[PDB]
């Protein structure tokens, strides 16, 4: 299918102190 | 307000948001004496740096004049300002499934590498917390970029909302609906997440000679910091970079007006065009809003990043922990078989509001999970082994009856404790929901622990019938299946 698909809102990481 | 007065308080929140965890069972208070801090700064500031005169449907046409000049397609589609989504798009010709009716070419798109290249540049070489984390450096990028009167991107930042649905806009009350859930501990962190983000670069803005030509040296408010990851969260995507080796995060100006319905995404990137390309969902007459299928998330997902509640979400899902005790005589064997078949010992699985609710990874976990040592050896031992690891996924193909029955009574009996641990029955928040009146944010609020509990009932139905299947099996004598 598309080979670059693009979920809109994809969930980050943003915990600075784990990562 | 001296600006050494909200200096002191900033350093007093960094070091309260830097304090370890202090245990589940005081999360609620720590979140409570957060928000305390964070709404005496707030006070004490001029919400956002800076704000445009007019309203937010004021500047869509400069919107589509920009992304017209840089070869977005702009005919087809208005916007309308929609009760139920906010602002999105509405088709003004009839629009055929499957048509490719919206691109966005990469020079539109706000990225970690346009972020690199700007004002922001010297900062981005020397803090190690943005080079890590690219949703945070976009977060800064929007607001430097919102801050300069001749950015590129005005045009798309003057149309972006000036406020939120995440859960960071809630009310005290409102996220108190949630205690009690699995969500609410991601509201905390979030919270903490935020606030000690804010403190973080609000001290270091001050210190950094690379700061110096930064906008944000003369004002960073928490509203700015606030308004600019709820911005970044709610919108952001990850698409490929130029030369198509790595990912980066974008923002995807017009494309991003796109409201969610249930679906399959039917956006993709497109690097031989370099730009964002998005075909029709679905048939959309004219007069009718254009949606777009966000991704597979969960309502709680969606409510704490995206920042809504969708009905008739068909890929909500709960959580459930599960890991075999070291305690259990046969761990060894145990964790081995879950070794080789590419399963941690111990890990976060999921339920979902289907039949069966659980995936191929939990399934195989659990039949592990209850397996006797000589189904252990089987599984370990000899020229069939392998074959029995490789099935064990899979639900035409049990290990044997009884390991069924077990796995589906444990099943059963997990999910029913779960649910004795929630501060409401499903019954009383439907009443909730029907006898008072409420705001959007605390029917979020009051929909999610909802939905926590009903997902967990169905699994406990259908891991109850799954028992009565097996078990008939069982007393019947029938065959085994063998995959074969
Ligand atoms: N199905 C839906 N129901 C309610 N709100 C939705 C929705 N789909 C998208 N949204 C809203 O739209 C945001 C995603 S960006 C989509 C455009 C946005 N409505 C705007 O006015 O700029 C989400 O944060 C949420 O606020």
């Amino acid at each position: 299918t598309l080979k670059y698909p693009i979920e809109q809102g994809i969930v980050t990481n943003w915990d600075d102190m784990e990562k | 307000v001296s600006p050494k007065e909200i200096l002191n308080l900033t350093s007093e929140l960094l070091q309260k948001c830097s304090s370890p965890a202090p245990g589940p069972g005081k999360e609620w208070e720590e979140y409570v004496q957060i928000r305390t801090l964070v709404e005496k700064i707030r006070k004490k500031q001029k919400g956002l740096s800076v704000t445009f005169d007019g309203k937010r449907e004021d500047y869509f046409p400069d919107l589509m004049k920009w992304a017209s000049e840089n070869g977005a397609s702009v005919e087809g589609f208005e916007m309308v300002n929609f009760k139920e989504e906010g602002f999105g798009l509405r088709a003004t010709r009839d629009i055929k499934a499957e048509e490719l009716f919206l691109w966005v070419p990469r020079k539109l798109l706000m990225t970690v590498e346009s972020a690199k290249n700007s004002v922001l540049g010297p900062l981005y070489s020397q803090d190690r917390i943005l080079q890590a984390m690219g949703n945070i450096a976009l977060a800064f990028h929007l607001l430097c970029e919102r801050a300069s009167p001749n950015s590129f991107w005005q045009p798309y930042i003057q149309t972006l909302p000036s406020e939120y649905d995440t859960p960071l806009y809630f009310e005290e009350d409102e996220v108190r609906y949630l205690q009690s859930t699995q969500a609410i501990h991601d509201v905390f962190s979030q919270y903490k997440n935020t606030a000690r983000q804010y403190a973080y670069f609000y001290k270091v803005i001050q210190t950094h000679p690379h700061a110096n030509k930064l906008p944000l040296k003369d004002s960073f408010t928490y509203e700015d910091y606030r308004w600019a990851v709820s911005s970044v969260m709610t919108r952001q995507n990850q698409i490929p970079t130029e030369d198509g080796s790595r990912v980066t995060l974008a923002l995807i100006p017009l494309w991003d007006m796109c409201n969610h319905t249930n679906g399959l995404i039917t956006t993709g990137y497109n690097l031989e065009d370099d730009r964002c390309e998005c075909v029709a969902l679905q048939d959309f007459r004219a007069g009718e809003q254009i949606y777009i299928f966000y991704g597979t998330r969960s309502n709680a997902e969606f409510v704490i990043h995206s920042g809504f509640f969708f009905d008739n979400n068909s890929h909500d899902r709960v959580k459930i922990k599960l890991g075999v005790s070291k305690s259990d005589r046969l761990y060894a064997m145990k964790a081995e078989v879950l070794a080789r078949a590419g399963i941690p010992t111990s890990s976060v699985f999921a339920l979902h509001f289907t039949e069966p609710p659980i995936s191929a990874q939990l399934l195989a976990f659990l039949r592990v999970f209850c397996m006797t040592e000589e189904e252990l050896k089987e599984h370990l031992l000899g020229d069939s082994a392998i074959d029995r690891i490789f099935t064990l996924g899979n639900s035409e193909f049990p290990v044997s009856w009884d390991n069924e029955v077990k796995l589906w009574t444990f099943l059963e009996d997990r999910a029913s404790l779960l649910l004795k641990t929630y501060k409401t029955t499903i019954e009383e928040d439907k009443s909730v929901l029907k006898n008072h009146d409420l705001s959007v944010r605390a029917k979020m609020a009051i929909k999610l622990r909802l939905g926590e509990k009903e997902i967990l009932e169905k699994a406990v139905k259908s891991a109850a019938v799954n028992r009565e299947y097996y078990r008939q099996q069982m007393e019947e004598k029938a065959p085994l299946p063998k995959y074969e």
